[PDB]
RNA sequence: AAAAUUUUAGGAAUAGUUAAUAAUAAUUUAUAAUUUUGAUUAGAUUGUUUUGUUAAUGCUAUUAGAUGGGUGUGGAAAAAUAAAAAAAA
């Protein structure tokens, strides 16, 4: 249970706090209709961090996919058909939340990959082993089914007649 | 009513022991002594040796050891069917074996029979295969059986089985051998290589003349 | 808990039940789980009574001086067997008896097929030690007409009481595997004429007359009077 | 009879049940005071010494190897070939459970468990010629408030104290 | 204490006890018998174990929200006097 | 398989992984593959255990029909590979754009 | 759960168990008798200053006269009384 | 039941705890979640009141 | 007093069995000194024990080990000249002398070092041996016979220890091969002679091993070690190649959880023989590993091990940094001692779900400790990892030491 | 399960008599189904042909609620219930029957019943539940008296201070001890209270 | 009568008829000469009988006498074997392990005898 | 887990020892730790505004309890014996 917080801070301060871009990614994917396999695009949506290089950015598409049919091979990031140098930052490019990317396939290799860090994964190192689930995509606050309410069974100073004093000292 | 509470854990479910409270106190300097003198008294030791703490009966390496070493009850065998009842123990009666029987080894067995006393060793073999290793008999295992104790000269155990086969195992006894041991025909089988009813006393009867 | 009788009720202990959970109550102990067993004192204990006039013999003693005439190795042969036939019939010793061992058929307790209860195992193997009346048998559980996907450990397989009724169509070799046998509702249609269930969920049997009658009598509400 | 107390003691803990047995039976012949009941028989009895065995094996080829070998009268060795394999095979599961810790032992014999040694002096007790290497009596012996009332000083400064 | 009557299934056995507990399906319905009488009463246990429960709940909630208003009236009361005294010291 | 495309649930041939990264990258990973080929440095063990066979009774009855299993021990004695060949047609429905499509023993 | 068991008092599932309401008696003569409803454990704590979990009141088991009778007589006012505190 | 969501809040305060603006987004979340919008007032009015 | 005081009082000593006593003796005597129950034992300075030693209530705990070492010390200036005599059949094997070496090393490693008022000898014999005379011997008993080392593991421990006594005690280890190997060239370093003879592991740790003692037989000359390629990418020297495509082996380093064993510490030190390895041979893995085709059998097989190598060292440190001290971070001892499984193994199991001293057993094994990222540790593999990449690589998007620099500020803080 | 139970709900009001075969092949064994599919269904089983059908139907879909551990809803039972003369299933528990007789017959014998009708303050609500009590009793009284020696009492005794003299105290203990503490024993005027609850009870 | 310590049975001439066994309280059960443990399970018993429960127990006197005579101190239907001092056969003066004459059993027994001079004459 | 409060008519030394620690399971470092504001040991020794007395902040009494080698079982050793604590119809 060592988290590395043992006071109450009830605001977020500065590391924690990210600097984010909404990047969507279309995908050429094949869809099965009446005449037989038709061309349409499916989009991943990330918040990639501003200071982050485009081979960053794969792989946190490769991570937030949660998708057993779109990262299955060796892809490339590209825009217009240009292909992009994944050692350069995103303000290299101009990338913005308008500029449209695309992941081309090559479907002849396969994609090994090695999820070794947690999908979130922040500063304060705090991570659930059953997460499951993107922070972004996540609620803030809901119901918490695991745990159990329990009410006080033990008595500090009153247990009966009549309260003279409580014992509030104890 | 638990022994959990009363006895060491290793003695979980324990039963059959001769009696579980001499493991319970075998740390103990005179009981220790009296442990290793009867290791020493069973044999198959070169070394003084006690049995570890969390066990009551003997381990499996030790008592593995003293079934192989121990000596058969049976002492110089003249028969060649004496000699395949130690082949028999050896290979079906060895400690923790798990190979069953066959019945074409039952039928090896059947067909070493030479005197009256070999039917003794072959018939409890053929109980054991019944009871202990629950084996289905063969096909020809009546017509085996039936001619192993003609060669002995003992009729009166061979229609000792047709009264109660299915307590036996004989799933198929064919109508001739029926016929034969109730006293209907007089001959139990036909030879196909001398064309003569057998036994021999029957042929001089039935079948005046040899044919191929 | 996982299933609780009549929820939390705990006005007396006695309306939580004999035990409070089909899961085992301790993680150390597995073996106290809840499951359908069997009267083995009275079914384990053979009648030792059709041994007596009978020289049974050891394994071990294989000396000429102790070997008896064949005509007593026959009868007590007999008598052993009917020694181990004397309580009932066990998963081993009739599937030995049966082509292929046995392998596709139905086995099933004296009490699996009376009252509302229907359930039988069919088997799918048997793997025989050398003490040919005890091992471990395998088979898919049909209960009301489901099936299992995946062959169990038939539980109480080697204690007597069971018993099997061969059918040729049933025998699987042992080049082929045993296939589980239907779901009727899933995998086969639903036909009234074929199986009918004797009972389903949130349905109890009607009281027997006769028990009515007992339980008057038992409380005295009808005049029992010798 | 505190010499036969150890002594039998020391060798119960070193593995030797014959040099035990011999001990009993040497103390029960003398009339050592304690020690006139237990009486054991000698299973070594045809057995050889263990010390003039393995001189033998340095230097009847088929009885040579397996004289240490002990056998009840109905017992048979295996073939040489057979017996040897089979002789290795106890000594590698002997030394495979003499090797397992008993985990609250503290690394001691049974023997050695609360064996705790003072001479007769640290008891309330003198010098004896007859009690040589004397165990100081247990605190049971002497209780207090049967010596002294309560609030009452006793003459025992180091009874208790072990 | 779960009775065994006579008519169970004897274990004729000399090395532990000579009961069973296997009943007979007479033995069985009326347990049944018994079991509904019994699940009517410890049905009303456990509507007035949540009746109670829900009603020592709502006493709370009312007897709370005086205790509140009351309190931060004598919490409001006690700052300023203590503001004040501090503002003479 | 025989529902939807899986994608690299079909291959042409034995995937040409190096001698060195076999045991790293190999166990987890399964692919279906046209006729009985086995993959080299393998020692091949056939499950006859009818104990062992057992559990493919739902695959060989309402899926296609279990012919023999295989165990593939190497001779480091660290990579297994569970061998089932199967006997086309397929019991189940198969959709045309499923994978199994793509294979001509589980079409025909 | 242990080697020997303690004969004249055992429960069910241990110590300490539920709570339970119970009416405790004195170890004094009938003639004195009286019983505390309390709540307490299932296994009865005697290692402890707190015994109890919570004191419900006390029950005199033995009848009163009405000393109330001429206050305002209604229906079977006379009969004799039980006081108890819950 | 939900009322317990409006009770642990109460008893925050009888303790002589300060409720955090966590504890007050966690009751309206739970007792909107049940469908109890006046308990989720009542939250508010207590928050409104201290 | 030592045992060996009762054997150097006057005998004969050119008699062998002897020898052998007074070899064995010292053996034993170094080996209870190292192996020495200090729990209770501490040495602090106390003035009371000025003009004396140390109390008689306190000997065990203050007065013990000085005196065993001083004993060690002086029964080391009366003995080595009979164990180990001088070089010119012998009276000891090069096994036996390699032990009795080997507990002297590990006894004086673990001198005792603090010196007080009290002592009334110099304070220089509280400074570790130099055994540079004894490892010369060894070695000429070890080149004299052939087949000192095997391809067995205790060999290769034995490979370990020796390529240690030579790296620290100053001397050469090509004396403890024959010196046709190593004729036909002028001079050369411990770190080549390791890198030539070193046999295949089997495990990680002797790997690991291996690779500490050929960055630390080599300070400045780790370039002329691990160099086997030119300037333009081809391979110089194969034997250096052949080399260190047996260090990675297939047996150690094949498994997905090959460094399951590995704490922070060695971590650093294959993360360090990598980066040493990139640095050195830049030319040749900048050209090979990008597009082009070999048609050498051996440098795929040494591309194909560092590769592997490379991704399982990474994937450790990614284990050790976002899952600290995890049960899947955790390391164990090789071959080590699991206690339990031999409780089960010797006892009778009725019902085998019933493991006996479960609650002792399934916490207790040979040493296992739950392994997180230190100071000392994370900002080395920030400086390591960065190592791995190319020198156009941008550091700032490695998203690796970015995580480690955050870690070592998160923990800091 | 949403998607499917869409699919299943438009074959039933279709009437096309396929959607059990529907749920069957996709939902069944596969899914993580509501009851409220057989709610569906059961109007698929109650369009059959002979009313055997439709009953074997309706018990396997018990079955089904018992295999797969979704179980059956209340207006499932409802809806199996309005057809009880005609199929005959049982879709109540033996238990809940007789507690839900006797229940209702109580409780209709209670709202005609005109005496009992009465409110009870010991059933009805509960007078207080905080731990502390809503007035002062008077209690503390925060001194000693003659005979006692222990002031302050320590742990679990609301005594502060010495009953009469005391040593030089400081500070708030200096105020506390003269005027501020409580003192039940005062005859002319009760331990005041906090402001401004002490200018309204003045007289 | 279940119990040995109730020996219910022993009261049949301590009342008259059915009824008046019914009719009396534990008091007139105190003034007839019962003792206290008897007297009690007479009253139970007459109070189930009352509510609709007869008297179907199994009578535990056997059994419990089985479980006597082991030494269990709290009577927990356990069994606890008692050890004695000489537990192995070589310290009961036994020397080693008895062997066993092998020509003795080795021998053909006598309706083995008369079947080879049966077989003797028959084959002849 | 912490604070806190014992006594000796003839008052002196104590230690499996204190802190640090990449150290579970301490081969290291240190000018270490307790004590004349009364320690350790030895003697007496369950404590407790509950008892008694008196004008008394004085004097005088106490019976709730716990228990590192009997069994690593059990959630917890508290386990060799207790008129109830009613112990699964
Ligand atoms: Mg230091």
């Amino acid at each position: 249970h060592d988290t590395d917080r043992h006071y109450w801070r009830a605001v977020t301060d500065d590391p924690r706090v990210q600097h984010l871009i909404p990047l969507r990614i279309r995908f050429k994917i094949f869809t099965w209709v009446t005449s037989g396999w038709e061309q349409r695009m499916q989009v991943v949506q990330i918040m990639a961090p501003k200071d982050s290089t485009i081979a960053q950015v794969k792989d946190l598409v490769i991570v937030e996919n949660q998708s057993p049919y779109l990262c299955v091979s060796s892809f490339h990031l590209a825009i217009d058909g240009k292909e992009l140098d994944p050692q350069k930052t995103l303000g290299e490019y101009g990338i913005t939340e308008q500029s449209q990317i695309d992941a081309i396939e090559q479907n002849d290799h396969l994609l090994h990959r090695d999820d070794e860090r947690p999908r979130d994964w922040t500063v304060d190192e705090i991570t659930a082993e059953d997460v499951k689930r993107s922070p972004y995509k996540e609620m803030e606050m809901q119901p918490l089914q695991n745990l159990a309410p329990r009410y006080e069974a033990r008595p500090k100073g009153y247990f009966g007649r009549t309260y003279y004093s409580g014992m509030k000292q104890s | 009513a638990s022994l959990r509470y009363r006895r060491p854990y290793w003695m979980m479910f324990l039963k059959g022991v001769d009696n579980w409270k001499i493991y319970t106190v075998i740390q103990q300097p005179d009981h220790q002594r009296t442990e290793m003198l009867y290791q020493a008294w069973l044999g198959g030791l070169d070394r003084p040796y006690t049995r570890p703490k969390c066990m009551a009966n003997q381990p499996l390496w030790l008592s593995k050891k003293r079934h192989m070493l121990r000596k058969e009850r049976l002492d110089g065998p003249e028969t060649p069917l004496e000699k395949y009842v130690l082949e028999w123990h050896k290979k079906f009666h060895s400690f923790q074996g798990t190979e069953r029987p066959t019945p074409d080894d039952l039928h090896t067995a059947l067909d070493l029979v030479e005197r009256p006393l070999d039917l003794s060793y072959a018939l409890q073999l053929l109980g054991q295969c019944r009871n202990l290793n629950n084996i289905r008999f063969a096909k020809e295992t009546f017509l085996v059986f039936l001619e192993a104790c003609l060669r002995v000269g003992r009729r009166d155990c061979a229609e000792y089985a047709l009264e109660h086969a299915e307590p036996l195992g004989f799933w198929f006894i064919d109508e001739d051998h029926r016929r034969y041991l109730q006293g209907e025909q007089t001959w139990y089988k036909l030879s196909p290589l001398d064309n003569l009813y057998y036994p021999v006393e029957e042929n001089a009867k039935l079948n005046e003349g040899r044919k191929p | 808990r996982a299933d609780p009788l009549n929820g939390g009720s705990s006005m007396t202990l006695g309306s939580k039940g004999s035990k409070l959970s089909p899961e085992p109550h301790r993680r150390r102990m597995p073996w106290t789980a809840a499951k359908e067993y069997v009267p083995g004192v009275v079914l384990n204990a053979r009648d030792k009574m059709v041994l007596d006039g009978v020289q049974l013999l050891d394994i071990e003693s294989i000396d000429r001086a102790s070997q008896l005439d064949p005509l007593e190795v026959l009868r007590a042969v007999v008598a052993t067997r009917e020694y181990n036939i004397s309580t009932g019939k066990n998963i081993f010793q009739l599937a030995s008896q049966a082509t292929y061992n046995g392998r596709g058929q139905r086995f099933y307790r004296k009490e699996w097929q009376e009252g509302t209860y229907d359930k039988y195992v069919t088997l799918s193997a048997i793997d025989f030690d050398r003490d040919g009346n005890k091992g471990t048998a395998y088979g898919y559980i049909t209960f009301h007409g489901e099936t299992t996907t995946r062959p169990v450990q038939v539980d109480f397989a080697d204690v007597p009481g069971w018993y099997m009724d061969f059918v040729e169509e049933r025998a699987v070799p042992f080049t082929g595997i045993v296939p589980p046998p239907p779901s009727i509702g899933t995998d086969v249609p639903v036909d009234p004429h074929s199986y009918r269930l004797k009972a389903y969920p949130y349905y109890d049997a009607p009281n027997p007359p006769e028990f009515v009658e007992r339980l008057l009598k038992d409380r005295g509400v009808l005049p029992d009077t010798p | 009879p505190t010499m036969v107390k150890f002594y039998h003691d020391c060798l119960v803990r070193n593995n030797r049940p014959r040099e035990a047995s011999s001990l009993m039976r040497l103390a029960a012949e003398r009339g050592v005071h304690g020690y006139e009941d237990k009486w054991e028989a000698d299973v070594y009895k045809g057995r050889p010494l263990d010390s003039e065995v393995m001189n033998e094996s340095e230097g009847q080829a088929s009885s040579l190897a397996f004289a240490s070998l002990m056998l009840r009268g109905d017992q048979r060795p295996l073939p040489e070939n057979l017996q040897a394999l089979l002789e290795e095979e106890t000594t590698r599961n002997i030394e495979a459970e003499r090797s397992v810790p008993v985990p609250f032992s503290a690394g001691l014999h049974a023997t050695e468990i609360n064996s705790v040694f003072r001479p007769r002096v640290y008891r309330q007790l003198w010098y004896k010629w007859q009690h040589i290497a004397n165990r100081y009596r247990p605190t049971a012996a002497l209780k207090r408030r049967q010596l002294a009332p309560r609030d009452s000083p006793t003459g025992i400064p180091g009874f208790y104290r072990i | 204490r779960q009775i065994r009557p006579y008519y169970n299934l004897p274990s004729k056995s000399e090395h532990g006890r000579k009961m069973t507990g296997f009943l007979t399906p007479y033995r069985h319905w009326m347990w049944k018998q018994n079991e509904l009488w019994r699940n009517v009463h410890e049905a009303q246990f456990e509507h007035l174990r949540r009746v109670y429960k829900r009603q020592w709940l709502e006493s709370f909630r009312v007897n709370a929200d005086e205790y509140i208003y009351k309190y931060n009236i004598t919490k409001a009361a006690q700052l300023a006097q203590w503001e004040c005294e501090m503002k003479e010291q | 398989a025989a529902s939807s495309p899986v994608p690299h649930i079909i291959g042409s041939k034995h995937i040409d992984v190096p001698r060195e990264h076999r045991l790293r990258l190999l166990p987890g990973m399964l692919y279906l593959l046209d006729g009985d080929t086995l993959p080299g440095e393998f020692t091949i063990n056939r499950v006859l255990d009818p104990t062992a066979l057992q559990y493919y009774g739902r695959l060989s009855s309402q899926i296609v029909t279990v012919e023999a299993v295989r165990m593939l021990v190497p001779d480091d004695l660290r990579l297994l590979c569970n061998c089932i060949t199967f006997k086309g047609p397929l019991h189940l429905p198969v959709a045309p754009y499923a994978s199994l499509a793509s294979l001509r023993g589980a079409s025909q | 759960a242990r080697a020997v068991i303690k004969r004249r008092s055992p429960q069910l599932w241990g110590a300490p168990g539920a709570p339970i309401i119970r009416m405790r008696g004195h170890h004094v003569v009938w003639k004195f008798q009286s019983y505390d409803l309390v709540v307490e454990h299932t296994h009865k704590r005697r290692n402890s200053d707190i015994r109890l979990l919570h004191y419900l009141g006390k029950h005199c088991p033995h009848p009163q006269k009405s000393l109330w009778s001429p206050d305002t007589p209604v229906a079977q006012d006379r009969h004799l009384f039980m006081l108890t505190t819950v | 039941i939900p009322q317990e969501a409006l009770h642990w809040l109460l008893r925050m305060i009888v303790d002589n705890f300060n409720p955090q603006h966590v504890h007050y987004i966690a009751a309206m979340k739970t007792l909107q979640s049940a469908g109890e919008l006046d308990m989720a007032r009542d939250v508010w009015k207590i928050m409104e009141r201290q | 007093p030592s045992p060996v005081d009762e054997c150097l009082r006057g005998g004969s000593s050119l008699d062998k069995r002897l020898i052998q006593e007074v070899r064995e003796r010292f053996v034993s005597f170094c080996r209870e000194y190292v192996l020495m129950d200090t729990s209770g034992m501490k040495s602090t300075i106390l003035s009371t024990e000025l003009n004396a030693g140390p109390d008689y209530e306190h000997y065990d705990r203050r007065l013990r080990r000085k005196r065993h070492w001083l004993a060690i010390r002086h029964r080391f200036e009366d003995v080595r000249y009979v164990i180990w005599p001088d070089v010119v059949n012998p009276s000891l094997t090069a096994g036996e002398m390699l032990e009795a070496l080997l507990w002297l090393d590990a006894a004086s490693t673990f001198c005792v070092r603090k010196v007080h008022p009290s002592d009334l000898g110099d304070k220089s014999e509280f400074l570790p041996l130099d055994l540079q005379r004894e490892v010369e011997v060894v070695a000429c008993h070890a080149r004299r016979d052939l087949d000192f080392f095997d391809p067995s593991a205790t060999s290769l421990e034995q490979f370990t220890a020796c390529a240690a006594l030579c790296v620290n005690h100053r001397v050469p280890f090509s004396l403890f091969f024959p010196a046709q190997d190593v004729c036909g060239d002028a001079s050369v370093s411990t770190g080549q002679c390791i890198v030539a003879n070193a046999p295949s592991p089997h495990t990680a740790l002797g790997a690991v091993r291996i690779m500490a003692l050929i960055s630390e037989g080599s300070g400045s000359d780790i370039g002329k070690t691990i160099m086997f390629s030119d300037a333009f990418g081809a391979v110089t020297r194969f034997g250096i190649l052949r080399g260190l495509s047996r260090v990675m082996s297939v047996e150690a380093f094949g498994c997905k959880d090959a460094l399951e064993n590995v704490n922070e510490s060695e971590l650093c030190i294959i993360l360090h023989f990598c980066a040493e390895v990139r640095e050195q041979n830049a030319a040749f893995f900048r050209r090979y590993e990008a597009s082009e085709e070999d048609s050498d059998p051996q440098q795929v097989s040494f591309l194909a091990k560092y590769q592997q190598l490379s991704q399982i060292a990474l994937a450790r440190c990614k284990r050790l940094l976002y899952h600290p001290d995890s049960p899947r971070a955790q390391v164990m001892s090789e071959d080590g001692y699991i206690p339990l499984v031999e409780l089960q193994r010797h006892a009778e199991g009725t019902n085998k779900a019933a493991l006996i001293h479960y609650n002792l057993g399934i916490r207790s094994a040979q040493g296992m400790r739950r392994v997180a990222l230190g100071a000392q540790s994370s900002a080395r593999l920030a400086e390591l990892v960065s190592r791995l990449e190319e020198a156009s690589a941008r550091v700032s998007g490695n998203t690796l030491v970015n995580d480690l620099v955050h870690h070592l500020s998160h923990k800091a803080a | 399960a949403d998607m499917h139970l869409q699919v299943v709900e438009t074959m039933v009001g279709c009437g096309t008599m396929k959607a059990n075969d529907y749920f069957v092949r996709n939902v069944l064994r596969q899914f993580s189904w509501d009851s409220r599919f057989l709610e569906a269904l059961y109007v698929e089983y109650r369009r059959q042909d002979d009313v055997d059908m439709w009953a074997e139907l309706t018990k396997r879909a018990l079955v089904w609620t018992a295999r797969y551990n979704a179980p059956a809803s209340e207006r499932l039972r409802r809806l199996i219930e309005d057809d009880y003369d005609t199929i005959r299933v049982q879709t109540r528990t033996f238990r809940e029957l007789a507690v839900f007789q006797f229940r209702d017959v109580e409780e209709r014998r209670h709202s005609r019943d005109v005496v009992n009708e009465l409110p009870n303050p010991w059933y009805d609500y509960v007078a207080h539940a905080l731990p502390f009590p809503d007035r002062d009793a008077g209690y503390p009284d925060e001194y000693g008296d003659l005979g006692q020696w222990r002031a302050p009492g320590g742990p679990g005794s609301p005594v502060r201070g010495p009953g009469y003299y005391a040593p030089p105290m400081e500070g708030e203990h200096q105020r506390g001890y003269t005027a501020e503490w409580r003192d039940l024993r005062n005859p002319m005027r009760p331990p005041e209270f906090p402001t401004p609850w002490e200018r309204k009870y003045r007289q | 009568d279940i119990h040995r310590l109730r020996p219910t049975s022993d009261f049949k001439a301590s009342f008259k008829d059915w009824n008046d066994l019914f009719t009396c309280d534990k008091r007139q059960l105190r003034v007839r000469g019962i003792p206290r443990m008897t007297r009690d399970a007479i009253r139970t018993a007459v109070q189930a009988f009352q509510n609709g429960n007869p008297p179907e127990r199994f009578d535990t006197k056997e059994e419990w006498l089985y479980y006597k005579q082991f030494k269990t101190v709290d009577y927990s239907y356990r069994v606890i074997p008692e050890l004695p001092e000489k537990y192995r056969p070589h310290q009961s003066g036994i020397d080693q392990a008895p062997l066993p004459d092998y020509r003795e059993i080795n021998k053909m027994p006598q309706w083995a005898e008369c079947e080879e001079r049966r077989q003797s004459k028959k084959t002849v």
